[PDB]
């Protein structure tokens, strides 16, 4: 017949080829498709959704619903520090197990700015303002709000509108960082403070709590699949 | 004849330039009561450069992110034994037992797709005190039975001869068997989940198990020999292609239990730090 | 073709021996858009107060001198209204413009070399063992290379050779650089824009980049020439953004 | 004879590939990789009135 | 439908004649310091004749450099013991313990692409005095399990139903199995180098480990079997495609030391030599 | 979109019709002095018929006759030993301890292509006195080591982290694991042939050590484990693609001596027969 | 997802298979292609060069240069045959190993027409004439210049031109015979008479040689790729 | 069914195969691309950026900065050879862990030119010239600068331009040589000399250093994929 | 029936091929092998103002 | 798509096939086994003088 010569590669199997293959149901009849609703196209359209961000996972609380709540009140306490976090969407325990993060974690590569939405969950007659930062890599976490505020930053006022979106854009020396961060690729850091304090009328709880939302925006990716380390068996039938 | 196809390539958004402002435009301000999620890009907020975008989500696609090969059973089988039910191996069709493929199919409650196979088989000796024998090649079958079909009893059974289940026969030594499967399912697409029961009096068979019903694989040593025993290993992989998923779900967090229900353990929502101030210092002479 | 002039807020550079200017990979810096950003509260600009050149201080270049890094963010966070707007927020973004001055007489001679290098991860003296963030950094004063192999705990390996990184020191060329040489030119000029793989960044977690200044050919003089020569380093924010404000952190 | 041509992934700052099937089932082709739409706003923005970002979202 | 897809041949550069001069064009005087490389070829600096030149540099693009496959990972587990730990293999998802790849990864800072993964199983009978027995054919499955997912804690555990984890069901003397993953990763691009903490306060977790987070894989047996005990090897192997990177590195010089960090000990720059002026004679009669 | 794309056929020429002739033209005399090769066909000799002749020469162009697999090297490693330096796989990367295909190359004197390497790995038991034991899947890891890397040292080196290194995992009873590596050479083509010396002074390595360069690989178990030991083989196949060659060269006669020289020892130029005029005859009763 | 179903041929390694296959260095930046002199398109290119043929492979001259020579001289030899051999290009000691042979012995088919180029290397003053004969299977080898004359012949006279051209055109039932030649597929032999004989003036040598090459012609082809059994080891690093 | 016919190479792995596979994750929507600084397109980008040659690769010196450093002083040296090595830019121990060489031990065969820059770096007051010379394999190298200054060369000036560009022209008589040089593709050897020697004022340092940088040209272009013998361990986890 | 043909690589001094995709994800598709862009300037020429090579780099 | 569409190896005295592209790199493509030129005069002829072949050689 016709001559031919076989190269390295043959007979192996890659479990990433795409290939043709035979069929052992010739000319089967496949049923009608059906236009069911919400039909996904790209895994960045779950990515895109807010999920609620656990901010309080201190001892004790990783069970509760306490977990999701940030707690603030009235009364002089401005040097006081609300919260603050790092910049890791795969890698931090404040950010590993929600939407964004889940998606995330099957990948290596992610390059992109985040959304962080703010909601005031107090009474209608509790005012307020506050002041959220964030600093790029390079120094350590700011200690007060003066330092603070020398990075980006939004201040937020509380009224009919309840809520406020912090975006964090990519600031970065390189297009893609690490899903798992090391020191090279390090991101920066989120915190929150008083800019006036809370005030009430008689008659109205002291305590409230804020939540906090995450989201990617319209310029976010990923790339380099990979398995992920959050599922895992001892043997079979499980 | 040649036919021109043309594939349009995505990228993501350029972000614009902007500058100072100040009005009564508040992008920044939003209500997450209605459900809705704040369309707001960096030049909404700060001062921006002009950048032209050249990346691409082409791998975060459905079907790159669920076109590759996982192995979903593996099971053992013996050329001599004094069982005659250990000679063959069989098992149900699904995909809920290995749990990184059945994590991932799970992120959507309805799938559709065709399906490549490939089978891994691996023999062994088994541990004798005296060795020493040369063995010719050896040579496997491969039935699938839909349901409904006779099921074989030994290994010596009538029924395989496998007049119209299809089969594969392979020996060793060469290239893993592989074939492609289509869609087969008497329903519109495929169901991940079934809050639901199979009698009409709401009892019997809870969940998933009531709607799979999609036959069983049968293999076995064809030689029929070996006076000293040997140990047979088989592997099957799944590779869906031409998918097609509907309504997106949270992933899984607790750990699987078994293969039928989604019964799980209560578990953390992550691990703990120490105060929710709490800052690793990295920049230290 | 020599003089060169660079204004950014109320500061201004002037020089009379430059080479030339490099633009790190022919991309000048530049606000995020909105197709590519997914932080969706609307960004502050400062504009002025934060887009000028702020001054280290500076180091002394001596006949056997190994070299000296610093890391970028995190030396400019106690530098005016940038540093006090990255303790405020969560995410920031920014490119810089970096000048190095460095001068001596037409009977002097040396050349040093001046590169950037993007997610410059370092390894412990220890091979078993991590490093911390005192070892990789100390704000405004510089970390100092080694002569020889570095030992003790906590420390970071930096006999100048392998650059810390576990790389050969003669490849650094990869990254933006540029040289001074004795005889030639007093300043080297880099603009480096936002480098990452998402459009913004927690400024005290991650460090964009390293700033190496590392001595190929030693400093050498002889009589009666003077003794001390100094580098100074001069870096500016540009397009600087910010989002997320809450209480100021601390460290 | 039946062939298709079409354009390879490659980068941004000879590229066209033929193919041919030989099977006469179509579950016998290989992977559609070159696909790439998104509808993202089914999910993240599913409200009957529309909300135009720049003015608040009540009153 | 047929459509023609044009391909562009991409070639090297012709040099062209060149002849005396005596000018004041002085094309070899450059200056190094301004970080520019000169662009000379011979034909700035010598007589040169006209050469019609048809190489290709078609082998060293990245996709032709990066499209092949490579083991990332190797495993053991049996089908009989007494440690019930040591009855399946599982492991964290990464490419950091096979030093070929991952010192072509680390070229570049940033990479993003799909990957086709295929799987490699093997099994040997274990050392007994007796031995003598017929095995059936080997099943082994393959489950995926994306962070946050229940964890099987023995092989005959309940998530081994794998009703939502995609898994890969195998039987040895078939074709390896194989299956394609999209890009999955919550950035815009997969991070190689990562020099931050994973605390805001610049402490805990350094490096790479901060960013991973893919999930991981578990592999047993199906049969539940085998009075005598066997042993099973599993080798997996990677092949990136539609790739784009960006930012290079300089290559690694000194030896990789652990998975998690970039620690290394302090190696020379090259092997020595005679003196500055050793010529090796190889004319000699 | 779909783009048609010729394809040119290309077939011998034909023999044309030629009759008897009585002139000055000689197209049988010539003169080999010139280095030329006589373009004489049967029809300038002989009375010939027209034949329309369809023969193709398409399985000796060079891509046809280059692209198949070959084995390169094949090596040994184990899961329990008292050496730690046989518990991994290691070598250097050429192509030249196989003499088929290095035959087979060494026709031109350079070579210009892209390579698909594909990878068979198999286990087996040691031979102990007492079997029997139940072993779960194998997983091995295969990394790629560029020059300059660190080397590992033993199979807990941290080097194994393969954070820029590419690497492969997989586990037995998968398809055989399998990626692509473009041209990587820092000249033009590769070398087969290097008339010349490493050191200036015309001495120090001869031949063709002296440019290839092209790092290692290396090859572990994953598991660690396995009480009863076991023994693995790796072998290693190549296929080059898109292919460019250049100055052929005669065959090798001698048989090959080592992997480093081109040493041989004397043959002959053929085998004997009875007389320079020797005939089998082959027509009796 | 979509449904599928396997085929026969799935996980098995091809050694002559045409597959894709991901690329395991992204973006890598291969090195520019340079117009190197002397580039080879099709094996069938070296096999229309010239070779020398070793038609004097008797016992004890296997490993000098008189394996090349053929012997003629002077005076009266007209009864003695010059030189026979078989038309066995792939299998035969005296083609096997030139460059020829050693194309065809990759493969197991072959067809077309052969070239075979005498020249005579004796003193200027050197005069004759030879007849060079070629016979199609079917009979046994002639024992005499009548014999044969009767097949395809040519008569080479010796002058001022060194080189005659003997072509052996394609004669066959098959359209390809097998490298590996048996009786089914034989081809004919090849014979060399005196047609006149060698005349030499005074103080001239004797004794002359005549030397051959073989090539192919341009109707030229093979197929069915194999292994060479010329090359083998006992044991890898050879 | 549709009758077909298995041929060899069936379920095999070759792992350098080009086909289609199954996704295990179907409709997965992937993060939007970003659009990062400095995309590599080919490895030849890389190759062609100027990276320092450690020159003097003596005994004592091979872990400090002195091994880039050429020295050269004043007063009557000129019968002193300043410096000399072969030209193999994968295999000497001078350019192998280079830019180029470490791109070129991942493949066989290159081609092309190659351009060494050299940079003075002595003070303002110094002068001097040098002759750096190419000289074509075939010979031993020279011992003098008269022998030298018959190869290929150029006379260097020092003075307000301190870079002289030396260009490597490509002359072999094959299109690609081996990465692993031999004697049969050798490329030949570099030297320099004093031209005139080294002349300073009083109060200067009377010595002297020279750097070396390597780079290719727009011609040079690599094939052959191979792996490198750079890299390697013992066990897994490394 | 969505057929690409595109040309082959071959030499130089029937030859093209026939494709079709089988799946829905574009994860599926083979490797874009055919795909040679170059932009070297980003790397060997980043500097601010042009650089002519045939006059001084300085002055 | 993309897809290339060519002609299959036939005999001589429905025959095209489709092709699409999955990866990023030209270097994970199939080989191109469809291109068949020549030029033996490289070899066969490589004289600076032309020779008829029906004209003697020399003279």
């Amino acid at each position: 017949g016709l001559p031919v010569m076989n190269t390295p590669g043959s007979n192996q199997f890659l479990t990433s080829d795409d290939f043709q293959s035979p069929s052992a149901m010739p000319q089967f009849d496949v049923t009608p498709e059906l236009n069911i609703p919400g039909e996904v196209q790209n895994l960045m359209e779950i990515a895109e959704v807010d999920s609620v961000v656990p901010v309080n996972n201190v001892e004790g609380k990783l069970d509760t619903m306490e977990i999701y709540r940030i707690p603030v009140q009235s009364g002089n306490h401005q040097s006081s520090q609300v919260f603050g976090f790092q910049v890791q969407p795969g890698l931090d325990n404040v950010f590993k197990h929600t939407l964004l993060g889940e998606i995330l974690n099957y990948y290596a590569h992610w390059s992109g700015s985040i959304k962080l939405t703010f909601v005031f969950c107090g009474s209608a007659m509790a005012t307020g303002k506050f002041l959220l930062a964030y600093a790029p890599p390079g120094a350590n976490a700011p200690k007060s709000r003066k330092d603070a505020m020398l990075g980006t930053h939004i201040i937020w006022d509380v009224g009919l509108q309840s809520s406020c979106v912090l975006c964090i854009p990519w600031i970065s020396q390189t297009h893609y960082r690490l899903v798992q961060q090391d020191e090279y690729t390090s991101a920066g850091n989120v915190t929150c403070w008083y800019q006036t304090g809370i005030v009430v009328p008689a008659g109205t709880p002291t305590s409230c709590s804020i939540m906090c939302f995450v989201s990617a925006c319209n310029d976010f990716s990923v790339r380099l699949l990979k398995d992920t380390p959050f599922i895992e068996q001892s043997a079979l039938l499980q | 004849v040649v036919e021109a196809v043309e594939n349009a390539v995505a990228r993501v958004a350029d972000t614009i330039s902007s500058g100072p402002s100040n009005s009564q435009a508040v992008p920044a301000l939003t209500a997450v009561e209605t459900g809705h999620t704040s369309q707001v890009t960096p030049s909404d907020t700060i001062q921006t450069r002009h950048v032209r975008n050249y990346h691409s989500r082409s791998e975060s696609s459905i079907e790159n992110f669920l076109c590759r090969s996982a192995c979903v059973y593996m099971g053992e089988y013996h050329t001599t034994n004094t069982d005659t039910s250990k000679l063959f191996a069989s098992w149900t069709i699904n995909a809920r037992r290995m749990v990184q493929m059945r994590r991932k199919l799970e992120l959507f409650t309805y799938v559709r797709f065709d399906m490549e196979v490939t089978f891994v088989i691996t023999s062994k000796q088994d541990q004798g005190t005296q060795l020493g024998q040369d063995m010719p090649p050896l040579t496997h079958q491969i039935m699938y039975i839909p349901p409904g079909g006779p099921i074989p009893k030994s290994v010596t059974d009538y029924t395989w001869q496998t007049s119209t289940n299809p089969s594969i026969f392979w020996t060793e030594g060469n290239a893993p068997p592989r074939m492609s499967i289509p869609f087969i399912s008497i329903g519109n697409a495929y169901s991940n989940f079934y809050d639901g029961w199979s009698h009409f009096s709401q009892n019997g068979v809870y969940g998933y198990n009531t709607l799979n019903h999609m036959g069983q694989i049968y293999v076995r040593h064809v030689n029929g020999s070996s006076p000293l025993p040997m140990t047979s290993t088989v592997r099957m992989y799944f590779k869906p292609k031409h998918v097609k998923v509907w309504v997106p779900r949270p992933p899984r967090l607790c750990q699987y239990k078994n293969a039928s229900t989604v019964n799980f353990t209560p578990t953390n929502i992550t691990e703990k730090r120490q105060s929710i101030n709490y800052i690793p210092e990295t920049v230290k002479p | 073709d020599r003089v060169r002039s660079i204004t950014l807020g109320n500061s201004t550079i002037t020089t009379q021996e430059s080479a030339n200017v490099v633009v790190a990979y022919g991309r000048w810096p530049e606000y995020l858009k909105d197709n590519e950003a997914t932080a969706e509260d609307q960004p502050t600009q400062p504009d002025v107060a934060t887009c000028r050149f702020y001054t280290l201080e500076s180091v002394t270049w001596e006949r056997d001198s190994p070299g000296w890094w610093w890391k970028f963010p995190d030396a400019l966070k106690d530098m005016g209204l940038f540093g006090q707007n990255m303790y405020y927020h969560y995410l920031g973004r920014a490119g810089y413009t970096i000048h190095v001055q460095c001068n001596a007489s037409k009977f002097h001679q040396g050349c040093l070399m001046v590169v950037c290098v993007p997610e410059a991860e370092m390894g412990c003296s220890q091979v078993d063992g991590t490093v911390n963030e005192h070892s990789l950094s100390e704000g405004e004063t510089a970390k100092k290379f080694a002569s020889t192999s570095t030992n003790g705990t906590n420390t970071v390996q930096s006999i100048v050779t392998n650059a810390g990184m576990g790389v050969g020191v003669g490849n650094l060329t990869i990254f933006p650089h540029q040289w001074i040489n004795l005889r030639t030119n007093n300043c080297a000029t880099i603009v480096m824009p936002y480098i990452n793989n998402v459009p913004m960044d927690n400024m005290f977690r991650h460090h964009n980049f390293t700033l190496m200044i590392i001595p190929f050919v030693p400093l050498d003089y002889s009589s009666d020439s003077s003794t001390y020569v100094p580098i100074t380093v001069t870096v500016a924010p540009m397009c600087a953004e910010y989002n997320g404000l809450r209480l100021a952190t601390s460290l | 004879m039946g062939a298709q041509v079409s354009t390879q992934k490659t980068g941004a700052h000879i590229i066209h590939y033929t193919n041919i099937n030989y099977y006469k089932d179509a579950a016998s082709n290989s992977a559609n990789r070159q696909d790439f739409s998104q509808d993202p706003g089914k999910f993240t923005e599913p409200v009957k009135d529309i909300m135009v970002k720049s003015l608040p979202a009540l009153n």
